[PDB]
DNA sequence: CCGGCAATCGATGTATATATCTGACACGTGCCTGGAGACTAGGGAGTAATCCCCTTGGCGGTTAAAACGCGGGGGACAGCGCGTACGTGCGTTTAAGCGGTGCTAGAGCTGTCTACGACCAATTGAGCGGCCTCGGCACCGGGATTCTGATGGGCGG
DNA sequence: CCGCCCATCAGAATCCCGGTGCCGAGGCCGCTCAATTGGTCGTAGACAGCTCTAGCACCGCTTAAACGCACGTACGCGCTGTCCCCCGCGTTTTAACCGCCAAGGGGATTACTCCCTAGTCTCCAGGCACGTGTCAGATATATACATCGATTGCCGG
C-alpha cells in the first residue's frame, strides 16, 4: 500500500516553507520577454539595463502577494476556504484601484 | 596666521556631516535663505533615527546567530516594530520576504 | 522580431507559489486569468511612465532611475536599487 | 391713505378675482382611513423610500450644537482656552460627513459579498482593514 | 579623462553601527537601503519645512520650521526623543 | 367767464389723454399731458344741494382758503431768503359749468374695474352744476405703491432728510401746519441731480438726492399765518376724525388734540413733528428693502436712524430738530 | 468650564439617515457605537494637526485655513472653503 | 519718445487668462533659478481649456434641470458622470455636492 | 480700500463661462470651488515640472518641461487636447512677437 | 459485540553536526576639491502702538425632532444530504540556466561660442476697494392631478 | 384542492400658478503698483568630436521543472425549520433654532532700528578611487528527530 498524504498537509508545509526564504519565484527569462512586448507598444527599438528588469520583476512580486493576502481575507470572510475570482474584484473594488 | 580649522560636526558633538547638509538645503531650491541652527537640527534627528532602525536590525541578526546584516534582518526589525511600521508603510524593501503569519481556521483540527 | 503569446510564460506553479508566500491553502480553476490580467496592467501603467521619463531624457535606454522614478511617482517607493 | 379709514369698497375682491376666487377648497384624496384595517406598509418599502430621498437632497443631515460641543471638547485636550471661527467647524462638519458616508458604502458592498442584507460591527472591521485605516 | 566621484553616507552609517554594536558588520544591499532610507527621510523634512515657511509669508528657514516639520511627520513616539536630540544639539552648538 | 364750459379749459385732445389717478371726499383726480408736460387735474363739484359720497356739497368761501395756501406754497419756491421745492406748483384753477363728459365717465369705469373706488358714479350731475378745477404738476407715484420698491436705507435717509429740511424751511418761512402727512400723501419722482439745495434765513445747504425728490400735496386742512392774519379751517365740531383705530395715525390726531386743548386756532410746530413720527414708524415697519444689511457702514446708519427714531420726541419744533440731531450732521 | 460626555449627542437617528445616503437597508443593533468611536479617531486626528498648524504661527485662533491644510496633508483635499 | 503702445501678452497669443500673472507666480515660487520666455503661455493655455471643458458640463447639467445659474450640485454631477475627470480628481471632496444616484439590484423588491 | 488687496481667478472664469454658455450665470460658492480647482492644477503641474529639471540636472524651466509633465499627470485623450492647445498658443506668440 | 480512545509502529521530511573552499568585505595609500577662517554691506525680522471687527455669552418663544412602547413579519442561523472539482503522485518531455565567443550602438565626457534670460530705468493702464442701484431668479403656499402599493374576488387540471 | 391572476382603494409624489425676498450683475471714482518698452551684459546650454563600456546575438550541454493523466474524498451549495429582533406607527417630552443685543479680546497695519545671512578670497585636511589578504559563509555529507497516517487492543452500554 502505497503511502499518501492527506489533502492540506502539503499545502501547510509549503505555505511555511515560502514565507521563510526571500528568492524570486517566476523564472527570468520569461518576464523579460513579457516586458519587452508590452513595452514595443510606446516605442520601437528599445534597450534595457538589467537592473531595470530585476526593479520590475521586484515591484511585481511584491504587489501580487500583498492582493493575494487580501483576497484571503475576503475569502475567509463569507465562510470559504477556497479563493474565487468575486474575492479579487472585491478587494480591488474597495482598494481604489478600478 | 589662521587657527587651524574645527569641523562643524565636532562641535555639535555628532556623527553626521553639518556642512553638506547646509549645502544640500541651500542648492535645493527650498527657501531663499537658510539659518544657522537648522543643519544641526537635521543632522540630529537623521543620526537618531539611523541609530534606532541599525539597533533593532543588529538584535534580529544576533538572533539568527550570524555576524553580517543582510536585508532581511532590516526587514524583521522595521516590521516587528509599531512605530517604525506605521512611518515605512508604502516602501518596500527588497529581498526582504514576509512575516511568518497563518491564519487560524485554516490549520487543522 | 515582433514578439507574441508571452502572458502565457506565466504558468500555473508560479501562480501557485505566489499564492503559497500569501497564505492561501485551497484555489479555484478560474483564478489564473484573473491574476494574469491584473498584472499585465499594473505592467502596463509603469511600464508607460518610465519610458516617458527616458524619452524626455534624450536616451535609447531604459535605466534603473527611470523605473525607481515611476515607481515613486505611482506611490510605491522601492529601496535598494540606488535613488 | 385718504385721511380717513373706511370698511373695503376701495378693492373689489381683486386678489380673490386675480386668484383664489373659490379654488381655496381641498385638494388630493378627501377621505382618509375610517377603516377597521391598520393601513400598514410591508416592511422595507418606507426603507427605500427614505434611500431615494436622502439622495438627491445636499444638506447636513447632524445637528450643529451637538457636533460643535463636541469638537471643542476634543480640541480642549491639545491646548487650553482656544477659539474658532464659523467656517473651521463648517468644514470639520463637510469631511466628516464625506468619510462617513463613503464608509457606509464600502460597508454594504462586504455585507452583500456574505449573501446578506444587514450590515454587522464585522462588515466595518474588515473594510477598515483592506483599506488600509487599521493595521 | 577622469571618472567622476559619486558621494553618499556610508561612511557614517558605518561609524554609527560601530558605536552601537561594536562587533557586527554589514553588506552592500543593506548599505543601498540605508542610503536611501536616509536620502527619503531627508527630502520628506526638508519639503514639509519649505511649505510651512511659504504658508507665514517668510524668506528663511529656522530651527522652528524644522521642528514643526518633525512633530507633524513623525508618529507619537519618536517624536519626542527626535525633538530633545535636536534641541540638545542646537545648545551644545551655540554654547561652543 | 366764470363757470366757463369744461370744453374750454378741456380741449378734446386732452379729454381723450385723461387717465384716472385718484378719488376722494373732494373729488376726482385725472391725468393728462399738457403743454408738452404731464399735468394732473383736480376736480371737485361745489355749489349743490345734492347729498354725494356721503358728503354735503362744499362752497366757494371755504375752498378760497385752500386756493389760498396751495399758491403760497408754489410760489415760496422762488423766494430767496427760503427756498425749497418739496410742493407743487400751479398751473390753473378755474371754474366750470357743465355735465362730466362721458369719456372721464368710461375712464372711471375702467378705474373701478381694475382697482375699485370708494364713491359713486359721477353721472347724476345735470348742465346747472358748478365745478372746480385745479392744475397741478406731476409728481410721481405714492410712497404707499411704493412700498416694494424702495432701494435701501439710505434712500430711507434721503427721504426724511428731505422732508425734515423741507417742512423746516417752511416753518420758518410762513409758520406753517399741513397736519396730515400720511404715506398715502407724499410722491416720489425720479431725477439725474446729485444734490438738492435749500436755503434757510439765507443760510444755504446741500443734502444727497440718491436718485428721488420727494413732494407734498393734499393742503386741505392746513394752517398758515401771513402778515398778522391767519388761514385754516375750524374743525372742532366733527369727532369722527378722532373715533379712528386699527393704527397709530389714527391715534395721532388725538394725541395732537390732547396737546393743543382742542384749540386749531394756536400755532403749536411740534405737532408736524410727531408726522415725522409715524412716517419713521412706517419706515421701519411696513417697507421691504431690495438690499439686506450686510454692510457695516448700513448697519451703523440703522442704528443712527433707530436712536432718532427713539428719542427725537425730545426737540421742539423741525428747525430744532434739523439743526440739532446728531443724524443729519 | 469642562465639556463632557458630548459623544452622546450623536443621536442614533442621524446615523441612520447617513446610513440612508449610503445606501444601506437594514441596520443591525450594535453599529452605533462603532460609528461613534471611528468618528472619535478620525476628528482626534485632523484636530491634532490643525491646531499644531495653530500655534506655530503664534495665533489664538483656528481658522478655516488649518484646517483644510491638514486635510490636504491627510490626503483628503476639500474645495470650497477658502482654499 | 514714442514707446509704440502698449499691448498684453495674453493678446499676442491669443488667451484669455493672465500670462504676467502666470510669469511672476512661478518667479517667486522657488521653483527653478530661471524660467523661459514660453512656459508661462504654455501654462496659461492648458488651465484655460481645463476650465472650458468643466463649465460647458456644469452648464449642460444646470439647463437639464431648468435652472439658469450654477451651484455646487452642477459640478458634482459633471464631475462624477465623467470618466476622465473622475479619474482626474478621485482624491478631492466638493462642499455641498452629494452623491450620485445608485441602489444596489439585490436591494429592490421582488 | 483699507484693506489689503486680494488676488483670484474670478475675471476670468467668467469670460470663459460667458463665451462657452452665453446665457447662464453662477453663483458665489461655485466660483469659490473653481478658484480652488484652479490653484490646485497650477500646483501639481508646477511641481512635477520642477522635479523633472531637477532630475536632469538643468536649471531653466522650459515649454518641454510643462508639455512632459501635462503628459506624466493627465490622463489619456486630455493629454493630447492640452498638447495641441498649448502648442497652438506657442506658435502664435512666437510668430506674432 | 460492537463504535471508540489510547497506544504503538513505520515511513517521510526537516533540523543539526563536522570538514573544505571562496570571493566579498575590512583596511591601507595617495591625491584634490569642497569646507573652514576672516571680513563687510544691507535688508528681513523683531518690537511697540493703535484700531476695530468678530467671537463669546445671555434671554425668550415655538415647534420640529428625539425618545419611548408594542405587535408581528421576515431574515439570520443551524443541520443535513449529494455530487463533483480539486489535491496528491507518477512517468515523460521541454526549455531555463550556465559557460564562452564576438560585435558595435550608444552612454558619458570635453571644448567653443552664441543666443537667451537677468537686471535697470521711465511710463502707464489693468484690477481691486468703496458706495450705491435694481431686474428677475428662487423659493414657498395651496390646489389639483397623477402613480404606485396593499388588498380582496375569481376559473382551472 | 391546491391556487396564482386582476380590478379597487388610498396614500404619497409631482405639477401649475401667484406672491415675496433678496442676490448677482453692473455704474461710478481713485488710486497703486505691477506689467510693458527699450537697453546692456555675463553664462547656460546647444553642438561637434572622441573613447570604450555594456547590451545583444548565437551555440552546446545538463538537469530540474513543467505537463498530462488517474483516482478518490472533502468541500461547496441547495433545502428545511425555528425563533429572535428590527421595522412601522402613534404619543409624549426635550432642546435646537431664530432673532436681537452688549462687551472686549485678539488679529491686522504702521513705523523704526539693527543684528544675521550672503558674498568674496585664501588655504589645506577630509573623503573618495584603487589595490591586497583573509575569514565568514556556502557547499557537501552524514545523522538523528519530530510528526503524519494506519493498525492493534481492549472497553462499557
Amino acid at each position: 500500500k502505497p503511502h499518501r498524504y492527506r489533502p492540506g498537509t502539503v499545502a501547510l508545509r509549503e505555505i511555511r516553507r515560502y514565507q521563510k526564504s526571500t528568492e524570486l519565484l517566476i523564472r527570468k527569462l520569461p518576464f523579460q520577454r513579457l516586458v519587452r512586448e508590452i513595452a514595443q507598444d510606446f516605442k520601437t527599438d528599445l534597450r534595457f539595463q538589467s537592473s531595470a528588469v530585476m526593479a520590475l520583476q521586484e515591484a511585481s512580486e511584491a504587489y501580487l502577494v500583498a492582493l493575494f493576502e487580501d483576497t484571503n481575507l475576503c475569502a475567509i470572510h463569507a465562510k470559504r476556504v477556497t479563493i474565487m475570482p468575486k474575492d479579487i474584484q472585491l478587494a480591488r473594488r474597495i482598494r481604489g484601484e478600478r | 596666521t589662521r587657527a587651524k580649522a574645527k569641523t562643524r560636526s565636532s562641535r555639535a558633538g555628532l556623527q553626521f556631516p553639518v556642512g553638506r547638509v547646509h549645502r544640500l538645503l541651500r542648492k535645493g531650491n527650498y527657501a531663499e535663505r537658510v539659518g544657522a541652527g537648522a543643519p544641526v537640527y537635521l543632522a540630529a534627528v537623521l543620526e537618531y533615527l539611523t541609530a534606532e532602525i541599525l539597533e533593532l536590525a543588529g538584535n534580529a541578526a544576533r538572533d539568527n546567530k550570524k555576524t553580517r546584516i543582510i536585508p532581511r534582518h532590516l526587514q524583521l526589525a522595521v516590521r516587528n516594530d509599531e512605530e517604525l511600521n506605521k512611518l515605512l508603510g508604502r516602501v518596500t524593501i527588497a529581498q526582504g520576504g514576509v512575516l511568518p503569519n497563518i491564519q487560524s481556521v485554516l490549520l487543522p483540527k | 522580431k515582433v514578439l507574441r503569446d508571452n502572458i502565457q510564460g506565466i504558468t500555473k506553479p508560479a501562480i501557485r507559489r505566489l499564492a503559497r508566500r500569501g497564505g492561501v491553502k485551497r484555489i479555484s480553476g478560474l483564478i489564473y486569468e484573473e491574476t494574469r490580467g491584473v498584472l499585465k496592467v499594473f505592467l502596463e501603467n509603469v511600464i508607460r511612465d518610465a519610458v516617458t521619463y527616458t524619452e524626455h531624457a534624450k536616451r535609447k535606454t531604459v535605466t534603473a532611475m527611470d523605473v525607481v522614478y515611476a515607481l515613486k511617482r505611482q506611490g510605491r517607493t522601492l529601496y535598494g536599487f540606488g535613488g | 391713505a385718504r385721511t380717513k379709514q373706511t370698511a373695503r369698497k376701495s378693492t373689489g375682491g381683486k386678489a380673490p378675482r386675480k386668484q383664489l376666487a373659490t379654488k381655496a377648497a381641498r385638494k388630493s384624496a378627501p377621505a382618509t382611513g375610517g377603516v377597521k384595517k391598520p393601513h400598514r406598509y410591508r416592511p422595507g418599502t418606507v426603507a427605500l423610500r427614505e434611500i431615494r430621498r436622502y439622495q438627491k437632497s445636499t444638506e447636513l443631515l447632524i445637528r450643529k450644537l451637538p457636533f460643535q460641543r463636541l469638537v471643542r471638547e476634543i480640541a480642549q485636550d491639545f491646548k487650553t482656552d482656544l477659539r474658532f471661527q464659523s467656517s473651521a467647524v463648517m468644514a470639520l462638519q463637510e469631511a466628516s460627513e464625506a468619510y462617513l458616508v463613503a464608509l457606509f458604502e464600502d460597508t454594504n458592498l462586504c455585507a452583500i459579498h456574505a449573501k446578506r442584507v444587514t450590515i454587522m460591527p464585522k462588515d466595518i472591521q474588515l473594510a477598515r482593514r483592506i483599506r488600509g485605516e487599521r493595521a | 579623462r577622469r571618472k567622476t566621484r559619486k558621494e553618499s553616507y556610508a561612511i557614517y552609517v558605518y561609524k554609527v553601527l560601530k558605536q552601537v554594536h561594536p562587533d557586527t558588520g554589514i553588506s552592500s544591499k543593506a548599505m543601498s537601503i540605508m542610503n536611501s532610507f536616509v536620502n527619503d527621510v531627508f527630502e520628506r523634512i526638508a519639503g514639509e519645512a519649505s511649505r510651512l515657511a511659504h504658508y507665514n509669508k517668510r524668506s528663511t528657514i529656522t530651527s522652528r520650521e524644522i521642528q514643526t516639520a518633525v512633530r507633524l511627520l513623525l508618529p507619537g513616539e519618536l517624536a519626542k526623543h527626535a525633538v530633545s536630540e535636536g534641541t540638545k544639539a542646537v545648545t551644545k552648538y551655540t554654547s561652543a | 367767464k366764470g363757470p366757463v364750459p369744461f370744453s374750454h379749459c378741456l380741449p378734446t385732445e386732452k379729454l381723450q389723454r385723461c387717465e384716472k389717478i385718484g378719488e376722494g371726499v373732494f373729488g376726482e383726480v385725472f391725468q393728462t399731458i399738457a403743454d408738452h408736460t404731464p399735468v394732473a387735474i383736480k376736480i371737485i363739484a361745489i355749489e349743490g344741494p345734492d347729498l354725494v359720497n356721503g358728503s354735503h356739497q362744499k362752497t366757494f368761501e371755504e375752498i378760497l382758503p385752500e386756493i389760498i395756501i396751495s399758491k403760497e406754497l408754489s410760489l415760496l419756491s422762488g423766494e430767496v431768503c427760503n427756498r425749497t421745492e418739496g410742493f407743487i406748483g400751479l398751473n390753473s384753477v378755474h371754474c366750470v359749468q357743465g355735465s362730466y363728459p362721458p369719456l372721464l365717465l368710461k375712464a372711471w369705469d375702467h378705474y373701478n374695474s381694475t382697482k375699485g373706488s370708494a364713491n359713486d358714479r359721477p353721472d347724476f350731475f345735470k348742465d346747472d352744476q358748478l365745478f372746480i378745477v385745479l392744475e397741478f404738476e406731476f409728481g410721481g407715484i405714492d410712497l404707499e405703491q411704493m412700498r416694494t420698491k424702495l432701494s435701501s436705507l439710505a434712500t430711507a435717509k434721503s427721504i426724511l432728510h428731505q422732508l425734515t429740511a423741507s417742512l423746516a424751511v417752511a416753518e420758518a418761512s410762513l409758520r406753517f401746519e399741513h397736519r396730515d402727512l400720511h404715506w398715502g400723501n407724499v410722491l416720489l419722482k425720479k431725477t439725474s441731480l446729485k444734490k438738492l439745495h435749500y436755503t434757510l434765513n439765507g443760510k444755504s445747504s446741500t443734502i444727497p438726492s440718491c436718485g428721488l425728490q420727494v413732494s407734498i400735496i393734499d393742503y386741505t386742512l392746513s394752517r398758515l399765518e401771513r402778515d398778522g392774519i391767519v388761514v385754516f379751517c375750524d374743525v372742532s365740531m366733527d369727532e369722527d376724525l378722532f373715533t379712528g383705530d386699527g393704527d397709530y395715525q389714527f391715534d395721532i390726531y388725538r394725541l395732537m388734540k390732547k396737546e393743543n386743548n382742542n384749540r386749531w386756532g394756536e400755532y403749536h410746530p411740534y405737532s408736524n413733528v410727531l408726522w415725522l413720527h409715524y412716517l419713521t414708524d412706517k419706515m421701519l415697519k411696513q417697507m421691504t428693502f431690495k438690499t439686506k444689511c450686510n454692510t457695516p457702514a448700513m448697519k451703523q446708519i440703522k442704528r443712527k436712524i433707530q436712536e432718532f427714531h427713539r428719542t427725537m420726541l425730545n426737540f421742539s419744533s423741525a428747525t430744532d430738530l434739523l439743526c440739532q440731531h446728531s443724524l443729519f450732521k
